Parts: structure tokens; C-alpha cells; sequence
DNA sequence: ATATATATATATATATATATATATATATAT
DNA sequence: ATATATATATATATATATATATATATATAT
DNA sequence: TGCCGTTACAATGTAACAGTGG
DNA sequence: CCACTGTTACATTGTAACGGCA
């Protein structure tokens, strides 16, 4: 029964804690060249209108 | 590719089906046993291959069915390819009293190994005396031949049950007995808090009781 | 009908398509069990070198939805192996950056015109207006 | 991770998919998830895997006590079972001696 | 180096593209013996979760023929995924008669630029009547 | 693993209804051609997966089969 | 009340695989 | 020119698993 | 309608050229 | 020099959508 339940726990770590890692730093990249790009954007529109 | 399991069967049921312990326990299964948790070896053995032990035995009409309290069995279907049987009204007696006896705290003592006196006792302590015994006899009416002819009646269902697996003779011991967990299929008419009326009808339709 | 069809060269055309998309893990066959997809997957891999039986076999244990697109995908291949022989009919494949193959697109959509008419049509205005200046 | 750059988050999350993909060989459709996430026209895709995952870890609760169904939340009473169960292993050892 | 090189990603791909030219029948070993040949993709094979050891498997095994078109092949991969991201990025496959890309690839070989550049000017001198006629 | 001529003849869509009466002691003759003829092919296997249950799978001189249980 | 069927356990003999020790011919150190 | 070490073959006998037959308890049915 | 030609793509693989730095 | 990378111009196969025609 220990055994079980330490592999069980520690697969449970792991899986949690890689699949965090690898999902949440490409959503915060996604999330920061879009607010770079949003920022390039407004000074071309601007400059546009004019 | 030809010459490939997979071609006929899936690769698990057939590991499944050449385990050394297949064929006990198909045998015991078709016979009617019912599975309990204390046969570790054949209930582990069901666990893992459950999935494909209910599938090939699809191909019988009959369905391999695990209750809720963990013990697998057959249930014949009305194409059932394996013939069917129902319980006496007695052995309904007797499986209501033994379920019983598996909940009741005031034989913890007994810590699980009982007598057939004591299961007879508590039995016409529940139940009508002369009016259950007039099924042993239609002309009884408090005889003592006719008691000692419900007892050994009851004796009787006793052992038939544990031909089903209900209940385990001990190592050296026929006049003990240890219960096991498939009695409560005894109880699957009031498992459910609904009228009794309702309940018999869909157990009935289910294929799980059989009316007399 | 404009390509004839020939049984030995599609059906061995069809055979390649099934056993390609089987490959690729494709359900070729219309068997949810295990076992008779096997066995009917087996039946065609053992059955290499025979039109007759293999078109039977596609009327028999094919997947229904795959018939749409094994028929386009025949008659693709039927009209490019009819086209591949002289060099005017065969088709040349590029690669256009994104921008310029949007507003190409632009004009072909304007004018009903398709891609190959298009730049037709466009390079012979370049040449006129050489033609024009010179 | 709002302060680093794109290159730190690339290759952390390609480190991921590399403990991942030995943490994945076992399953099938997670796998097969899993290497579908990879297409970078659609990243939504990864966040579906990602699901997939505590999808899977919701199923591998074992009895009624561990199902706070948050996979999260399961490893505190885990542990707390593992302490327990180390106590009962030393008695009994110090009864199998006697 | 423009494209940031990653390791567990090209190797995922090096494998991919090792068992894709195996299934599809080329000699990826450097073995004309069956029996090493067999075992060496039976390797590679159970290599499937191991990408880092694919490099090794790669370093044994693999045919010296394949180095030059799998430096290519991945690197093109490589190329198209990081390109991917964005649409204007992107590259847009179109198919055209042999007349027409005759005469379009006879007139770029004279500009002396690529077939886009030459659309791009061409397209550019269109839009220029089009733009003197709309003023 | 089992084997793979054991797999088809248990697999047969005839294999349950055999079988079934075979356990119930039902000798197949010459005059069940399906079953007959099911029984001549997968003999071999068949005797085997009968064997499991020490139980001989015995066809007779006239030709019928039938199950002979031994003390086991 | 007793004949009879059924399940279980033990002793007994068969058949096969395998480790042990010895005999015989050849190889190689003395 | 010799004797010891090796490889080969063989019988011995040791052990296991199988299959058979007998005794027993005892639960059923007339 | 269903077949049949036809177009416009997508995905991947290669050869060839041009750059870049060790 | 040499190797490794980026890029273009193809090929190859598959697919969905139009439109013609019996």
C-alpha cells in the first residue's frame, strides 16, 4: 500500500507540475507579443490617419 | 497479418483466458458462485481482465455484472445460452437472515463465525414460527418432528448457499461458517428508499428477481 | 469522360491509397471491433495484386465516409498521370509570400479571372506597356 | 514568468515537453494530445491538453476520501495517508520481530 | 543562427522523419545485414520516447547517405514552424501552367529576383494604372 | 500468449452454443455438419483448451465427439 | 433409515528434465 | 616420451508433475 | 443527383544558391 | 577553407469547392 501510494503521489507532482510549465510560459509569451504588437500597432494607425 | 491474435481475439482477453486461473473460475461462475473479496486470487483475476470477461461471456446472453458492494456474478438474460435458476422462498429467508447477520453488531462477538443454531434461532426470532414452518409442512402445527424437519431444511439451504459462495464452510469446520459480502444481494430489493411495489417491478424487469 | 480509366492501373492506384491511409492509422474499414477491422485489413494486405477483388472488397468492408474523398483523390490522380506525359500540360508549383499572393488573389477575385489568367493577362499589360514606352 | 523574454519561455517549455513526453509514453490518447499540441498555428490546442491531463488525474482518484477531484488538492491527503501508513508499518514490523 | 535551435524538438522530429523513411521501405541503417539492420530500427523503434537518445541511435546507426537531406529536411521544418506564427510569414502555394511559368520564371531569370519580387512588381505597375486612373 | 488456431476456433460464432453443450455432455455426430465439421477442423486445439479443464475431448470410431471428465 | 451420488485427500506408479560422477580420447605442460 | 586437464558421452538417481484408484464424510432422496 | 474535370490550396521533402562565423 | 543556416523553387500527394453534363 505504500508503494502505491508514493508512486501515485509522485506521478500526481509530476504531471501537474510539467504540464504547468510547459502551458503557462507560452500563454504568458503569447500574452506579452500581444500587448507588444497592440503598442506597434497604435503609432501606425496614427500616423496613418494624418 | 494473418497468423495474429488480434485477427480473431483482443490480445488482453486472450492472456485473460489462458491464465491458469480461468478455468476454476469460469466453472465455479457458470455453476452459479458468486465472487466475494476473500477469494483474492480469482477476485484481483476478475478486476483486471473485468472489461473482457463481461464481453465474452456477452456472447453466452448472460451478463457478467459486478454490484456496487464489489462481488461479481452472472445474470442469465431470457436468451440466455447458459441455463437459469431462481432461489427457493427459503433460501430467501435464510439470505435475508445471513445479510442480517453480516450488519448485526450484537454478534460482533462471534466475529464472523456462526453456527447454523444460531442463524436458525435468529431466524425464528425475525420470522413467523409456525406460519413459516408451514411451508416445511402443509400439516404442521408446532410438531417437534416437524421442527427438527425445518431445521435440517434449513441446513440444507445453508449449504446450497455455500455451494453459491455466500457463505465459507471453515478449513476444517462444516458446522461453521464464515459470511461474505455476496449475501447482500439479498437486500437489492431496499437498497433503494422507494415503495417496494416499484422496485420489485424494475429488479423483475432488470432480470434480477423472478416472481413465485 | 475525358481520361479513360484503366482497371489494372486505378485499382493498384486504390490499393496504394488504402494501405497508405491504414498506415497512418486511418479506420479504413466500417468495423468498430478490433478484430474484424484486423482480419478485414489483413484480407486487403494479402490481397495485393488483384483489381477485381480489391474493388469488391472496397464494396464491401469500406469505411463510408472515405468514399468521397478516395474518389476525388482517384480522380486527381487519374488527371495528373494523363497530364504528366506532355510538358505544356503539366503544372508548375510555387511558393508566394503571404502578402503578394493576397493581393494577387485580390485581382484574380475581382476580375472572375483564375490565377493562371491573371498573371496572363497581367504580364502581357507589362509587355504592352513596354510596348508603349518603347 | 511576465518578466522574461520569448527565448526562456521556449526553451522552458520545450523542457516540459521533454519530462513530459517520458511521463506520457504509458497512455495513448494523451499521447497522441500531446504530440498534437504541438502545432504552433494553434496554440489553443495546448490548453485542450492541459485539460486532458487533470481529465486523466480526476479518473486515477482511488476511493471516496481522496476524490477532492482538484488533483491539486488530493496530494496534502496523500501525503497525510503516506505518514499514516508509516506508523502502521512500524508496529507492525515490531510485531513480526516478536 | 536566426531560429533558436531546440533540442527536444528537433529531436522529435529527427525520429519522426527516421521511422517515416524506414515505414516508407529506404535503408535508413548503414547495414546491409538484415539481422543488424532489423535490430538497430527495432532500437529506434522503442527510441520513441526518448528523443535524446535518438542523436546516439543516430550516430550508430543511421545510413551516411541520409546526413545531407536530414540536415535540410529539418532544417526546413524548422524554418516553416517558426515562420508559422504569423500570417504575413506565411508562404502560399500556388500551382501554375507550364506556359505561364515559363514566360513568369523567363522574366524573373532576366530581372535578376525571386518570383515573388518579380508578382511584386508586376502587380506594382498594374496598381500604378490602376492608382493614375483613380487619382 | 494462446494459440492463434485456439483463438479462431474459440472466436467462431459457432464456438458458444458448442461448447455449452458439450459441458452439458451433448455428443456432436455426422449429422451436425456445421458443428461435425467445426470439430474436425479445430480438433486439434480444441482437445487442448478442454485438457485445461482435465477433461479428454474423444472422438469416437463411428466419428461423434464428446467430452469424457477424468477424477480431476 | 438407508441406498446412492459427490467432493476431497492420500498413496502409488509413470514419464521427463536435470545435476553428478565416471570413463575415454585428445591437447598440452613437464 | 610422459602425465594431467579438457571435452564428450553415458548411466545413475534425484525431483517434479501427472494420472489413477481407494477411502471417507455426508449430504440427498425414496 | 452523382460522376468527372478543374482549381487552389496544405504539408512535407530536396536541390540549389547565398550568407555567416569559426 | 569549411561547416552550418536561411531562402527559393520546385515536386509529390491529398482535399474541398465549383461547375459541366447524363
Amino acid at each position: 500500500a505504500i508503494r502505491v501510494t508514493q508512486s501515485d503521489r509522485d506521478l500526481f507532482k509530476h504531471l501537474i507540475t510539467e504540464a504547468t510549465s510547459y502551458v503557462s510560459a507560452d500563454y504568458m509569451r503569447h500574452a506579452n507579443e500581444r500587448r507588444t504588437h497592440l503598442d506597434e500597432a497604435l503609432a501606425l494607425r496614427g500616423e496613418l490617419f494624418g | 497479418s494473418s497468423t495474429h491474435i488480434e485477427q480473431f481475439m483482443p490480445v488482453k482477453l486472450a492472456q485473460a483466458l489462458a491464465n491458469s486461473l480461468f478455468p476454476e473460475l469460469d466453472s465455479q461462475l457458470r455453476a452459479g458462485r458468486h465472487i466475494g473479496i476473500d477469494d483474492l486470487d480469482n477476485h484481483a483475476f476478475l478486476m483486471d481482465f473485468q472489461e473482457q470477461l463481461e464481453e465474452f461471456y456477452a456472447r453466452y446472453n448472460v451478463e457478467l455484472i459486478r454490484a456496487p458492494e464489489g462481488f461479481f456474478y452472472l445474470r442469465p438474460r431470457s436468451t440466455t445460452l447458459i441455463p437459469r435458476s431462481v432461489l427457493s422462498e427459503l433460501d430467501m429467508m435464510v439470505g435475508k437472515i445471513l445479510c442480517y447477520l453480516y450488519l448485526s453488531p450484537e454478534r460482533l462477538a462471534n466475529q464472523g463465525i456462526f453456527t447454523s443454531q444460531e442463524l436458525y434461532e435468529e431466524l425464528i426470532s425475525l420470522a413467523d414460527e409456525g406460519k413459516l414452518m408451514k411451508f416445511v409442512n402443509q400439516r404442521s402445527s408446532g410438531s417437534d418432528l416437524d421442527k427438527q424437519k425445518l431445521q435440517e431444511k434449513v441446513r440444507t439451504t445453508l449449504n446450497r448457499l455455500r455451494r453459491l459462495g455466500m457463505v465459507y464452510f471453515l478449513p476444517n469446520n462444516n458446522n461453521k461458517f464464515t459470511i461474505t459480502e455476496a449475501v447482500f444481494r439479498f437486500g437489492a430489493d431496499v437498497r433503494s428508499g422507494d415503495d417496494p411495489r416499484e422496485i420489485q417491478l424494475r429488479m423483475i424487469r432488470d432480470g434480477e428477481a423472478m416472481p413465485v | 469522360m475525358k481520361y479513360q480509366q484503366l482497371e489494372n492501373l486505378e485499382c493498384g492506384w486504390k490499393w496504394a491509397y488504402l494501405i497508405r491511409k491504414h498506415q497512418e492509422g486511418e479506420p479504413i474499414t466500417k468495423y468498430i471491433e478490433n478484430s474484424a477491422a484486423h482480419a478485414a485489413v489483413d484480407k486487403l494486405i494479402k490481397l495485393e495484386s488483384e483489381p477485381v477483388r480489391v474493388l469488391e472488397w472496397i464494396e464491401q468492408h469500406m469505411n463510408p465516409d472515405l468514399f468521397n474523398r478516395m474518389k476525388q483523390t482517384i480522380r486527381a490522380r487519374r488527371k495528373r498521370h494523363f497530364n504528366a506525359e506532355h510538358q505544356h500540360t503539366r503544372k508548375k508549383s510555387i511558393d508566394l509570400d503571404f502578402p503578394v499572393w493576397h493581393r494577387l488573389s485580390a485581382l484574380s477575385q475581382r476580375r472572375g479571372n483564375t490565377l493562371s489568367e491573371t498573371i496572363v493577362q497581367l504580364i502581357e499589360d507589362a509587355e504592352r506597356k513596354e510596348k508603349y514606352a518603347n | 514568468l511576465a518578466y522574461m523574454e520569448g527565448g526562456a519561455l521556449r526553451s522552458m517549455s520545450d523542457k516540459a515537453l521533454g519530462a513530459l513526453r517520458l511521463a506520457v509514453a504509458d497512455n495513448e490518447h494523451l499521447r497522441d494530445a500531446l504530440r498534437l499540441s504541438e502545432d504552433p498555428k494553434r496554440p489553443e490546442r495546448k490548453v485542450q491538453f492541459f485539460i486532458a491531463v487533470y481529465q486523466h488525474l480526476r479518473e486515477r482518484i482511488r476511493q471516496d476520501i481522496i476524490r477532492t477531484d482538484d488533483p491539486v488538492d488530493a496530494i496534502e491527503q496523500m501525503e497525510i495517508e503516506l505518514a499514516r501508513l508509516t506508523e502502521e508499518l512500524t508496529a507492525r514490523e515490531q510485531k513480526l520481530a516478536i
